[PDB]
């Protein structure tokens, strides 16, 4: 009745994705065989959502899985859930895109484009009422980056009158590990900021440091990084899917959040994370969750709002709880971070509530946050970017594919108006009127 | 002076050459992201493609899950 | 489906590829004799095997490699020794009389002669994949036919395969010690076809093992044996991302796209850690912090050049074993502070990553210990310039003189090749000095 | 509702607190686990001022513990009461100072304290109505002196209409273990004259006196000695916790005994301390408290009020008992001693009374003193100090980190000043 | 967590550390295999990924005839074979040999295996350089492993153990050249530095152990001993622990005068273990009389700059208070007039331990004191009339010129053992 249709791009994306079909079958108590077995009714009263009907009572999930190299394809087949997704919906190149983002956009990625949207048409146009579409990927890569842009581009002029989601890993300077990331970055921002209604920068650096001083954890393993990726991103639509005080879809978390069509690059988090050791020393109640979520530890991107402004904000709880602790803790804190919060907009925190809290826990939250201090990462991307393609360096590898040099300059060009333009609101007087 | 005690007594057989060492990937072999399917008692870290070959260019082989 | 075909020519090309195929078969179950004493009856799922040998319906695995020489006496070792079942009978390409350490005797002569042959034979293998990654060639500079014949056959084979990866491993002369004395003729007159006609360039040098294998692996005199060895290591540290599964993988063109920041420069140096003897490895932790230093250190070097007076230019890393991503990011963060070695300024982040979960195997009779970890690096350098004008010397101070130029003048070509090939070099000499400049 | 947010600082900071944690346990009824277990009603009714609630009915204490060596930690963390507090509220840094007030205060300390202002506001907004803080630390060590004053310096203007105490362990001429000690504690009276509400002068060298010609303790260790300071330490916040027939928190202690913004110098001691020997043959008698307590050995400082002037004096009472005789033998103590207290403030003298006594004691009493004898202390690190630096002696330590030769002599004269400040009521 | 990486350097370097290692390995429980039949001991041994410890030391000497018997005797299994470093054809007591020649070639290999030590420590406290001035390797490589140690390492910790040469008896001739020309290099590149003297020791184990006929090996355990007192609070708890830098802030009134003095109480045998009062009182009365001294000088000429007192065992603050005020009070000791509290004191639980075969005895308390003295200028004073009375004809000078050393070398050496000299007195020089 609402059916989100979740897009996978790249190796990357198909880590997450496969994560993230585990997380929520869990929560909807599904077995990897395909099957129901729960304990209560209202799990199979909004399931259409993200699963679809099958024979013989089997719910098959509505994503589809797109990859340029077949190695990650057998991998997330043969994983720990990998037998609920239906065969067909596997694409799958031979060639891999070689980390290289022309290959994936220009030559490579021109041919597989035909059969992806094909699944893509095939599997939307069986909804009775679409809500809007969902990807995630990894812009570090030629695959993830290099395609999944393309997909954007296609699906937008197709369907305008859609909701579009992406969760884009944004490339970290410390950790990173490709050294044509700055390539690949910033020649796919400027898809993202044109055609895309909701961008989420999520970073590995965050995840590293939640998982290292949060969860004081051993051995962060990809799908110990995977399950907090999977847990906002379930979070942000579960008043979807189960009935509450008060309900908030993703469209209307998009409204209240984006004031200008430029601006939709937002910070996600995930409230209730405890250490082994810390657990049982601390007491689960509404403002312990508000502290959790605000605090600049939690983002998970490599932003720090000290920086900068928050411009606005969300909260989504879960759990049967009575909300004049969620009506107060967020007043609190308005009150009293008045520097923080820019006056030019008034009480710009959203609220949502829903009943049904995740399995195991009486009570959380999840957060999304826009703010102005996003725009140190595209100046990091910037300045890598202009201290190496000054030199020509790595040039030929993406000028043999086709393209011409003024596309980096536009590249350029499109960037330093994004972060200009980031940087006028930042410091603008509210009470005042112009020419216009 | 004094009694020195020697090596600990292996707990279990121990071969090189055959023996592969233990692994936090080898301990968690099944739940790992990234690792293609188990159908090797030696090793399951060696490449499956059962399910990535073309219905042409193929042998038959066995597909995952079936 | 991913495979690549490897090439063999000359006499090092052979002894490097029996060093080298043997490690291939310990390392998927495969006998001398060519069967698999694994999946007798079930259990194909594994093919990780795919990528260096072809299965036959008899269970024979034969490798898809050739040995190309001009001197029978060291091919009929392999056709008599203890892997006599296992190659094809006509993949051991054998000619009549070797170019004796002449570049136009087995360019212009003789090695106008077996070139079709080979050429068959790669269409025969070239025909036979489905997928093909890259050729590997292994050569030595020094001698007629590893510069010779070689240099004819790097020519053709780009005529033919335009797109096709070619990866070169390179017996380079080294600087003090040596074996003939025509190599700097020999060595100098084939920079053409590893400038235009290689798309990847790994030079070695004999001396640089030689202190490796005799302070590292404490055995006082090691021979040619325990050389490729080492060398043969490194190819299948390379290959290890195709072959066994992994978190991070890493193709031919994976690195290629990473180490090669212009056509002119794809001259990387390869080293490897740990190489310890059992003895050692009973008393030295072993981690993954302290085998990442050990690749930066320049007395583990492969090539007898110091990187203090270059500057790095792109660096890659594979891992094999339990090497978690925590300890890869803690460790390449502490190389980052360290000031000893210096980047340059156009690339910010020089590092690329790849991780395997299969540990690297043993051969009984070995001298290296069998551990857990293990590491193998390819960075570019501008301290490969120091390493061409010290051989760019000895041509000039043997050319001056007018010797041995009456050997290469009567095969048939022009005397014109000396001043081009030096003319050629110096502007790449003078190419690799302007790159380096911040 | 009223809350205390105490703070450990250094070494003696923290065993100070591991045995005063030990003793209010044991006062409210807690386990070393954590739980509850209690025989009345009204030890219930007032943990919030120092506990926080957890899950399953556990109590983890409001208090943040400060070092720059892991070395005290892990002892603190591994003694009987360890296992109460949260691990995220130890903080620690991997080198350490040395006994150097510079290394804590500029170089070393600057980039601890981003994490310990982080974690003191984290539970400092969680109250309703903050009451105060509350600091001890030593000024013979530069770990929790050169910091400890940092934190003071930090927190003042991040809370300013609070109210914090500090528990100074004021260094001493015969237990002066470190070489540059007059340097640390020169430096930080400096700092702690101008940005404290109220200041304790605690010395090593009045507890080894009281263990030695009143407890008869053959082997006087460091517990015995934390556990005789902090015996005054819980016994100064007892109205806030208990009720009593007359009431008194902190602030109202603080009206009464600051007369003058830099006169909050006070030193403590504490009433009913018996042999065993002795304590069969005490009769537990109201004068017997005043008596015992007025006497100048019993005191917790380096200094004698004989010598000076009974500017101030409070007292705090524990157990149900007639008030009578607590107004009767005060003001007969302070009409025939004419001579010690200061002519221009009548009715030097303020009484509190608390219902509740101190576990397994029938009644007890707590005692804050200002007095011109404090002068005394300060000239004697002072004339050290002035011995010392003039030779420049352990300069190179302190001028080749940061810091230029005027701090030094602005130290020197805001002391001078002090101490004129102090003379001036000896005769006025 | 806390790392010092010890070096050794010189024959006297390997005797003392062969005598410190094994007091290392018995007091840990270390077999020397390296197996265990708790982290204290992490400040020492490396952990392996075969279960053994491997000691965070480095021998270096340029005689392979003392590290063969290393190599050969009980420790063998211990050392990890690349920490032996050793060189050819010696030095023969050579200043110049040592420092321009010879140490130039192995220094590259020692600073080599000093960075694969030096990674692995997360946090390393300081180097510790124990070496002789006698001997050409202990002269000569010192000098020159000091200054490439200053370059590479920023401010990091340097202790030194050394030893100077004897008043009355010694081994060689040329014995001034070496002590001098290192004296001269070491107040610039040195942050500590000790002293010990043979002939002392000889004196303390005749008149106190009851042992008439001593050799290196019971020497050696006495500092053996001191050195293990020096790193006791950071192996272990104690009441007061102290770190090296605590010490080392705490014993140098100027960055010109880094010379304390180490010595050791009680020293007594098994007989007359039984029978003495082992108080706190009784071990730091003996620290202050000059018969237990370990350096040849007394302090009653000199005054005491400023002390450091590390208590082991059985002590009791308390008891340690009232033994300082004693001392305080009587007139054989002299303090300086701007220094009115010289004392620092530490305090560790665990008793020392003892080695079959030696001198000592089930000892429950001991004292280290580590004294800043006005006494030590006759020790200098007197080596300065030794070494001027030998240059003054020449003699052996051509045995240092001939390895590239200029002949300016000597006299300017000479400026600088006058200018410390005169450094040195007005500190003795009251108000
Ligand atoms: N690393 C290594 N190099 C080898 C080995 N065997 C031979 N070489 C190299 O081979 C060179 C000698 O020339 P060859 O390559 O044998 O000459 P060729 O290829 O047979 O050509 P011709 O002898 O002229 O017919 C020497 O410089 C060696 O560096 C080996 O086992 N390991
Ligand atoms: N205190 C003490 N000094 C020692 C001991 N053994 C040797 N020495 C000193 O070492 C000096 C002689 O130098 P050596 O240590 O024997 O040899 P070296 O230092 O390596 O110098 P070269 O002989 O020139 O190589 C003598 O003057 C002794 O003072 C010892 O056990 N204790
Ligand atoms: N958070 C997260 N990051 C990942 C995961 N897998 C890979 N990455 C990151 O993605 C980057 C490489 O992406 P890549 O595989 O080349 O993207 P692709 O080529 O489009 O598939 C690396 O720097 C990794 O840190 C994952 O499961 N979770
Ligand atoms: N009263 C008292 N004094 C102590 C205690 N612990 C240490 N001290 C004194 O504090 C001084 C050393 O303090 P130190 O550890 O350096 O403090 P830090 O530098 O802040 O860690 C010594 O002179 C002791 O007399 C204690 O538990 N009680
Ligand atoms: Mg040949
Ligand atoms: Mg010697």
């Amino acid at each position: 009745m609402r059916e989100i249709v979740h897009l996978q791009a790249g190796q990357c994306g198909n880590q997450i994705g496969a994560k993230f079909w585990e997380v929520i079958s869990d929560e909807h108590g599904i077995d990897p065989t395909g099957t129901y077995h729960g304990d209560s009714d209202l799990q199979l009263e909004r399931i259409n959502v993200y699963y679809n009907e099958a024979t013989g009572g089997k719910y098959v999930p509505r994503a589809v899985l797109v990859d340029l190299e077949p190695g990650t394809m057998d991998s997330v087949r043969s994983g720990p859930f990998g037998q609920i997704f239906r065969p067909d919906n596997f694409v799958f190149g031979q060639s891999g895109a070689g980390n290289n983002w022309a290959k994936g956009h220009y030559t490579e990625g021109a041919e597989l484009v035909d059969s992806v949207l094909d699944v893509v048409r095939k599997e939307a146009e069986s909804c009775d009422c679409l809500q809007g579409f969902q990807l995630t990927h990894s812009l570090g890569g030629g695959t993830g980056s290099g395609m999944g842009t393309l997909l954007i581009s296609k699906i937008r002029e197709e369907y305008p009158d859609r909701i579009m989601n992406t969760f884009s890993v944004v490339p970290s300077p410390k950790v990173s590990d490709t050294v044509v990331e700055p390539y690949n970055a910033t020649l796919s921002v400027h898809q993202l900021v044109e055609n895309t209604d909701e961008t989420y920068c999520i970073d590995n650096e965050a995840l590293y440091d939640i998982c290292f001083r949060t969860l004081k954890l051993t051995t962060p393993t990809y799908g110990d990084l995977n399950h907090l990726v999977s847990a906002t991103m379930s979070g942000v639509t579960t008043c979807l899917r189960f009935p509450g005080q008060l309900n908030a879809d993703l469209r209307k978390l998009a409204v209240n959040m984006v004031p200008f069509p430029r601006l939709h690059f937002f910070m996600p988090g995930f409230a209730p994370l405890t250490s082994r050791g810390s657990q049982q020393y601390r007491a689960l109640t509404v403002p312990e969750l508000t502290q959790q979520m605000f605090d600049a530890k939690n983002m998970m991107a490599a932003c720090d709002p000290r920086h900068g402004r928050y411009l606005t904000v969300a909260a989504v709880f879960r759990g049967r709880m009575s909300m004049k602790e969620v009506d107060e803790q967020m007043l609190n804190v308005q009150n009293k971070n008045s520097s923080y919060f820019v006056e030019w907009i008034p009480n710009n925190v959203k609220t949502a509530v829903c009943d049904i809290p995740p399995r195991g826990l009486k009570m959380s939250a999840t957060f999304i946050g826009n703010s102005t201090a996003i725009q140190e990462l595209f100046k990091r991307i910037s300045e890598q970017f202009t201290a190496m393609f000054r030199r020509k360096a790595f040039l030929h590898w993406y000028t043999g594919e086709g393209m011409d040099e003024m596309e980096f300059t536009e590249a350029e060009s499109n960037m330093n108006d994004l972060v200009s333009e980031y940087q006028q609101y930042q410091d603008a007087t509210a009470e005042e009127e112009g020419e216009f | 002076e004094l009694a020195q005690a020697g090596t600990p007594a292996p707990t279990k057989p121990h071969d090189y050459r055959q023996e592969q060492p233990e692994t936090f990937w080898i301990q968690r072999a099944p739940q790992l992201p990234g690792v293609s399917n188990i159908r090797t008692l030696d090793t399951p870290f060696r490449k499956n493609c059962s399910f990535s070959t073309p219905v042409p260019l193929s042998l038959g082989k066995l597909l995952p899950y079936e | 489906m991913r495979e690549c075909i490897s090439i063999h020519v000359g006499q090092a090309g052979v002894q490097i590829g029996n060093a080298c195929w043997e490690l291939y078969c310990l390392e998927h179950g495969i006998q001398p004799d060519g069967q698999m004493p694994s999946d007798k009856t079930i259990g194909g799922g594994d093919d990780s095997f795919n990528t260096f040998f072809s299965e036959t319906g008899a269970g024979k695995h034969v490798p898809r490699a050739v040995f190309v020489d001009l001197e029978p006496t060291v091919i009929d070792e392999v056709r008599t020794g203890t892997y006599r079942q296992l190659f094809h009978p006509e993949q051991l390409i054998t000619g009549k009389e070797d170019a004796a350490n002449n570049y136009a005797r087995g360019h212009y002569t003789i090695g106008k002669e077996i070139i079709d042959l080979v050429l068959d034979r790669i269409r025969k293998l070239a025909d036979q994949c489905t997928g093909l990654q890259g050729f590997l060639v292994f050569h030595s500079f020094g001698g007629g036919t590893g510069s010779g014949f070689t240099s004819l056959l790097m020519e053709r084979l780009s005529v033919d395969y335009g797109k096709k990866s070619k990866l070169e491993f390179s017996i380079y002369p080294a600087p003090q010690v040596s074996t003939a004395v025509v190599e700097p003729y020999n060595s100098i007159l084939t920079t053409h076809t590893t400038l235009e006609h290689s798309d990847c360039a790994f030079m070695v040098d004999n001396e640089a093992i030689y202190d490796i294998c005799r302070r590292n692996l404490d055995i006082e005199r090691p021979t040619y044996t325990n050389l490729n060895r080492l060398i043969g290591q490194i190819v299948s540290s390379i290959t290890a991302s195709l072959r066994f599964d992994g978190a991070l993988n890493v193709d031919l063109t994976e690195f290629q796209t990473n180490l090669v920041p212009y056509p002119r420069i794809h001259f990387p140096l390869a080293t490897y850690a740990p190489v310890i003897s059992a003895e050692k490895a009973y008393h030295e932790q072993l981690s993954v912090a302290e085998i990442t230093n050990a690749c930066f250190e320049p007395a583990n070097q492969m090539v007898k050049c110091d990187p203090r007076h270059g500057k790095y230019m792109a660096c890659c890393l594979l891992y094999r074993g339990d090497v978690v991503p925590k300890d890869v990011n803690a460790a390449i963060a502490t190389i980052k502070t360290k000031r000893t070695i210096q980047f340059v300024d156009w690339c910010p982040t020089g590092f690329k990553v790849g991780i395997n979960y299969q540990p690297p195997t043993v051969v009984p009779g070995g001298d290296l210990a069998k551990v857990q970890r293990a590491v193998c690096m390819l960075s570019n350098t501008t301290a490969i310039a120091e390493a061409w004008a010290r051989l760019d010397h000895k041509f000039d101070l043997m050319y001056a003189k007018r010797a041995f130029v009456h050997w290469y003048v009567g095969e048939g070509m022009e005397e014109g090749e000396f001043s081009e090939a030096r003319e050629d070099m110096a502007a790449l000499e003078k190419d690799y000095e302007e790159v380096g400049v911040d």
